[PDB]
């Protein structure tokens, strides 16, 4: 409607919206880049920029209907109760002033509690890098124009907006809603678990992760889009589940978590129905479900023993790692006792003790009975020299 | 912690909740699967609670009141026991995860003490998972480890000798279940904030923190004091400078040049008025907070020479007159007086201190007005201390502040214009 | 053919579990009729032909001799094929299978749960079932509406249109009622099947609403007066009529004939009747805050709906209801003042911008020598919403009469008094 400038009221609650932010207090607090991002991409430059004018201004709509049916009638008239105001008149000077600075006060906490829900764990910025790739804008604005998954609720104060993956030095998530769609499939993981028993459980998650309309989006993708899709989803898992100390920590993970993927990928002999949907993203959550137990303990390694990573870094270039196969920990637990072999009673009599004594329980954990559920030849022959 | 993980993500709100009781909550769900496991972890969390709810009123550091922990837990309690607030009914759950993060670092405190004599090991609250955790049974894990243990000896002349040896079951339990375990830190405890608009005394910390600060300018005072006579401008300037300080908080910048030409006119501010720009001209960075304090107490003594009621938020405990020997007082007080400071600092310890209801828990209205203001300028040592107000009444109280700041304003309204 | 009969099997075999010799020993002899039908077998059209004739003996031994949830569930498990094709007759059956007779307690189906134990797939079987015998016949398929609503959550106590639309407070959320509640008036036979089986509203807390969401609105009236036996019992189900009704209304349009007008008039009045019945026990555990708002409600959306300027009744009525709910409600305390005082104030601006709506342009024009109101009946429209009574010390009584008089004296004083001895004034 041409009753008020809509998108130019937007456009000056920016900041005020973004000024009721609170990150968690040590998150590189990103207020000063979300004004830059939304001013960027509050315009009409693009169709991209339309889009989310669109969606922006849809989701205005109907958190201020939700907000107006809790509202009585008297204070429902606007501007009947703003011309009887007369501290707000007195204090915007002029009356159309003062109709605008109350649109101005409706719609800024309302902008600012759904800027704290699109843009935590640094959503944002997969709206506004340059040359980001189609299939993270068209998931982005996909994931934002669904009304009831994401759901935004309502709340001079302080909004705060809660960051789940506790990433490194801006190192912003991949996938546009980590967070939202990493706890959509484990209501579905609950929902199929109580549904089916413990032998279709994969096939029951993967088919009712299909049938549903962010599945269906997704299949819509072509493969090479899809393959891209499912590695940064395995990264954003293993950051909104485990914590990495690093960079190449967080590479082994991502190879493990593959590796375990691919695993239970050929764990069952020929389906062929299931194995149509092999990029698909409940099988991240198949295998973290599956090989839990291993992954931290690979991590609990790789936490108290750092230097094993360089080791591993050699033998990655001796094997070609991580392949049809979960072995990273036993890697891992190889390497670290090759290095408590080779120190024999360096640094001190004790400390070499120490260091024993600290890899003793993932150690003999990985080389124990009830670790290893079912793997090949060659992890087995590996916790063999780890024995 | 999965469960007050799941209730923080879920009730990230103030004063919303819209529950009877547990038994309301877990059969408000559709789905079956997430109501069974929800079902689960609150038997766990009050089975749990009902153990610990005793060594928590004495043992743990978590100081809660008793009608807490005399009663038996079940699904018929409150809904607020089950999440994780700092204030009231919800310090049951914080209280729990406290006391047994407390029960696992102290024990393995103890291991690395006699061993170990160091350890870097310590993962987060936010990620604990099984094997973090020192997790044992006692028919499966501890009988069988001290049975192997009790020892039994035939000397030749006849009899039966048990005996422990207590070295090898302290290495047994120290080695199966107390070693190889972090120690927990208290970061990503879940948490609801509870709260909706803390006050500007931590925000002006934080700014002075982030970046440095100096006073205004005496020409820069004129300079603002003369582009915004009008009230609207006052206002506008006012709400700017609230806005900017909400973005400095949690950010920083140069204290000089401030954010006018490279921010405010190319990343889209677009909307502000002239004058206003032009009191903010001659200002930099480090004039924020003495930028803000200038424009409140200017708000107000505007709304005082126009004749309007001008304080109107602060509550009539701390609004009735003066009586005549206080203001004569006062008046010789005023005589020889910095009014300039005295009054900005004044109106800044009324506006921030003093809001309404339920202000005289911290701000009694019969202390003396001199040390409650010396205190509220000695919290964040100020220069401004150091001129007239060791020489200010030290018998005039905290029930007429306001008529105090009213009467050292019209005084200066009188003085600056009847003089000029 | 025969490969659909070890699934069914397997199914039934799994419905043996929670539940106590009644569906193996079913499937057993299902497996010796089908044994029985395989002399001289024909195509897949003859299976399940003799399969379900077989079903049909034992339903009508079961609706004979005897006269069961059990068989109609086993029956909707075996008719997911829809074989009733020919045998729609057969909708007349099942659906009595289905009606929880003697099944008067919520904890009776509490107790008949596990046979029907995940609460999805037989509601969408039971659901696929009421949208499919709502055709020509479209009257025992209520009976089926206590067992999906024991498949599904509690009821909603927010009010109307501020979180929930129909389907969520009817509890019905696959059935397209409302097109089937505006037809031509060829269907009070549901609120006959509502006048002998209403004894099932002790089952429920959703039957009441969805058989208010059914009945035609010339036929809702009828519908409230004989639950006024069930509301004897429970004394709160008033705000589900006043929900029921705010909601029959603004799906409707301008009222214009006078069948609907003498309809919302019933309807009014019989809501008057249930309130001056009972008490303010209606009031019941403070739940006074939302009839206001659910009368105020009510008050806007029959303003919004009348425009013909003579049916100022259905107005008069709404606030006359509103009336009767601040008379009888309980006085404490302040908040009651506060709650009574903007509610009348609430009333009165939507009674005034109503007023100012379909009174426009002038008020009397002659035109003819002959002076006379252009609105033929605007002084009964003022007299009666006037003449309504609301306290003292509130509105109503200046501030309409001072719309009533700006409205005369746009008038000039020549025609202000010849309109006033014209024996129309």
């Amino acid at each position: 409607s041409q009753f008020l400038d809509t998108t130019r009221l937007v456009q000056s609650c920016v900041q005020g919206a973004v000024g009721m932010l609170r990150d968690q207090n040590e998150s590189c607090a990103r207020n000063m880049r979300r004004v830059t991002i939304l001013l960027d991409l509050l315009n009409e430059d693009n169709t991209r920029n339309a889009s989310f004018l669109r969606e922006s201004k849809m989701r205005l709509h109907v958190l201020l209907n939700k907000q107006e049916e809790n509202q009585v009638r008297s204070l429902k008239e606007w501007v009947t109760r703003e011309a009887a105001n007369q501290d707000a008149l007195q204090e915007a000077g002029t009356f159309r002033h003062t109709l605008w600075k109350r649109v101005q006060d409706v719609v800024t906490p309302i902008l600012a509690s759904m800027i704290a829900h699109i843009d935590r764990d640094g959503n944002l910025e997969l709206l506004a890098q340059p040359d980001s790739p189609a299939w993270v804008q068209d998931l982005w604005m996909f994931i934002y124009s669904d009304i009831k998954f994401l759901n935004i609720s309502l709340v001079m104060s302080f909004i705060l907006v809660q960051s789940h993956m506790n990433l490194l030095k801006d190192a912003y998530n991949a996938v546009p809603f980590s967070w939202r769609i990493r706890d959509y499939l484990e209501e579905l993981w609950v929902q199929a678990q109580y549904i089916t028993d413990t032998e279709g459980l994969s096939k029951k998650f993967v088919e009712i992760f299909q049938k549903t309309p962010l599945g269906v989006f997704l299949a819509q993708f072509p493969v090479a889009q899809q393959q891209k899709l499912l590695q940064s989803y395995l990264k954003d898992f293993l950051l909104l589940t485990m914590k990495v100390s690093s960079r190449e920590e967080l590479m082994f993970l991502q190879m493990a978590l593959w590796s375990c993927l691919r695993e239970l990928q050929e764990a069952s002999g020929t389906p062929d129905e299931t194995y149509k949907f092999p990029l698909s993203l409940p099988w991240v959550h198949l295998a973290f479900q599956h090989f839990r137990t291993r992954l931290q303990n690979f991590s609990r390694i790789l936490t108290i023993h750092p230097q094993v990573l360089s080791s591993l870094s050699q033998a990655a270039e001796k094997h070609s790692l991580a392949g049809c196969e979960m072995t990273l920990d036993a890697f891992a637990a190889m390497a670290c006792a090759e290095m408590l072999k080779g120190d024999l009673l360096k640094p001190s009599p004790k400390a070499w003790l120490q260091l024993v004594k600290n890899l003793s329980t993932p150690l003999e954990l990985v080389c124990s009975e009830g670790y290893l559920c079912d793997s090949g030849s060659m992890t087995r022959s590996v916790i063999q020299e780890v024995r | 912690l999965a469960l007050q993980r799941d209730l923080v993500k879920q009730f990230q709100n103030v004063s919303r909740v819209e529950y009877s009781s547990i038994k309301g909550f877990i059969h408000s769900h559709s789905s079956d699967g997430l109501r069974k496991l929800l079902h689960d972890r609150i038997t766990i969390f009050l089975s749990t609670w009902n153990a610990l709810r005793r060594s928590l009123e004495t043992n743990g550091e978590i100081k809660l009141p008793k009608d807490y922990c005399c009663s038996d837990l079940d699904l018929d309690a409150e809904f607020e026991v089950i999440l994780p607030r700092r204030q009231g009914l919800g310090l049951c759950g914080t209280a729990l995860v406290s006391y047994l993060i407390s029960l696992h670092n102290n024990m393995v405190y103890t291991v690395q003490k006699f061993s170990n004599e160091d350890n870097s090991y310590s993962v987060d609250i936010s990620e604990v998972a099984d094997l973090h955790v020192i997790s044992y049974e006692v028919e499966r894990d501890l009988n069988p480890l001290i049975l192997s243990n009790c020892q039994y000896q035939v000397q030749q002349g006849g009899e039966t000798s048990q005996e422990f040896d207590l070295e090898k079951i302290q290495r047994q339990i120290s080695s199966r279940f107390l070693q190889g375990k972090p120690r927990l830190t208290l970061k990503g405890i879940p948490t609801l904030v509870y709260r909706r608009d803390w006050n500007y005394e931590h925000l002006f910390m934080d700014i002075k923190n982030k970046m440095a600060q100096s006073s205004l300018p005496n020409l820069a005072i004129s300079t603002i004091s003369g582009q915004l006579q009008s009230y609207s401008d006052a206002c506008e300037a006012l709400s700017i400078i609230e806005i900017t300080l909400g973005f400095l908080s949690t950010a920083g910048g140069d204290p000089g040049m401030d954010l006018n030409v490279y921010i405010e006119e190319v990343l889209r501010m677009c909307d502000q008025t002239a004058q206003v720009l032009k009191a903010f001209s001659r200002c930099q960075l480090r004039h924020i907070i003495a930028l803000w304090q200038f424009l409140s107490a200017h708000k107000s003594e505007q709304r005082l020479r126009l004749n309007k009621e001008l304080f109107r938020e602060i509550d009539v405990q701390y609004k009735e007159e003066l009586s005549t020997q206080h203001q004569r007082l006062l008046g010789t007080f005023l005589n020889e007086a910095g009014l300039d400071a005295f009054l900005l600092e004044l109106h800044e310890m009324i506006v921030l201190k003093l809001k309404g209801p339920r202000a005289a828990n911290s701000f009694n209205p019969n202390w003396s007005l001199k040390d409650t203001l010396v205190s509220y300028m000695e919290t964040k040592d100020s220069d401004i201390l150091s001129e007239v107000e060791s020489q200010f009444p030290e018998e005039i109280l905290m029930s007429s502040c306001i008529s105090v700041w009213k009467i050292a304003a019209t005084r200066k309204w009188d003085r600056q214009s009847r003089g000029g | 053919x025969x490969x659909x009969x070890x699934x069914x099997x397997x199914x039934x075999x799994x419905x043996x579990x929670x539940x106590x010799x009644x569906x193996x020993x079913x499937x057993x002899x299902x497996x010796x009729x089908x044994x029985x039908x395989x002399x001289x077998x024909x195509x897949x059209x003859x299976x399940x032909x003799x399969x379900x004739x077989x079903x049909x003996x034992x339903x009508x031994x079961x609706x004979x001799x005897x006269x069961k949830l059990t068989l109609g569930l086993s029956i909707l498990f075996m008719v997911e094929a829809a074989e009733f094709t020919v045998p729609k007759k057969d909708l007349d059956s099942l659906c009595y299978l289905l009606i929880p007779s003697a099944g008067s307690p919520e904890a009776l189906h509490s107790d008949l749960s596990p046979v029907l134990r995940i609460r999805q797939r037989w509601r969408i079987y039971l659901t696929n079932l009421c949208l499919r015998c709502i055709d020509e016949r479209c009257d025992r398929w209520l009976g089926i509406l206590p067992l999906l609503h024991t498949c599904m959550q509690k009821s909603p106590p927010k009010k109307n249109s501020k979180s929930q639309p129909e389907d969520t407070w009817a509890g019905l959320e696959g059935i397209s009622f409302s097109e089937f509640r505006d037809k031509a008036p060829t269907r009070s036979q549901p609120l006959q099947f509502m006048q002998s089986k209403m004894a099932l509203l002790r089952v429920d807390e959703y039957l009441f609403r969805s058989w208010l969401s059914v009945v035609p609105l010339e036929s809702l009236s009828s519908y409230l007066e004989n639950s006024i036996d069930y509301l004897s019992d429970v004394p709160v189900r008033v705000l589900d009529c006043l929900q029921g009704i705010s909601y029959r209304l603004p799906g409707l349009r301008k009222i214009s004939n006078q069948n609907m007008k003498k309809d919302v008039e019933n309807v009014f009045k019989m809501l008057m009747h249930l309130v001056d019945i009972y008490q303010h026990r209606i009031f019941g555990e403070n739940l006074l805050q939302i009839y206001l708002t659910e009368c105020l409600t009510l008050h806007e959306t029959v303003c919004n709906i009348t425009a013909n300027h003579q049916f100022f009744e259905i107005p008069a009525l709404s606030a006359e209801l509103i009336c009767k709910l601040l008379e009888l409600s309980p006085p404490g305390e302040k908040s009651y003042e506060d709650l009574v005082t903007s509610t009348l104030q609430e009333a009165l601006a939507t009674t005034r911008n109503w007023l100012r709506s379909l009174f426009k342009s002038r008020m009397l024009s002659i035109s003819s020598a002959y002076v006379r109101l252009t609105y033929s009946e605007e002084m009964a429209v003022w007299r009666r919403l006037v003449e309504i009574g609301f306290p003292e010390k509130h509105g109503w009584k200046g501030s309409l009469l001072g719309d009533m008089e700006g409205r005369l004296k746009q008038e000039p004083p020549r025609l202000q008094i010849s309109f006033f001895c014209s024996s129309q004034c």
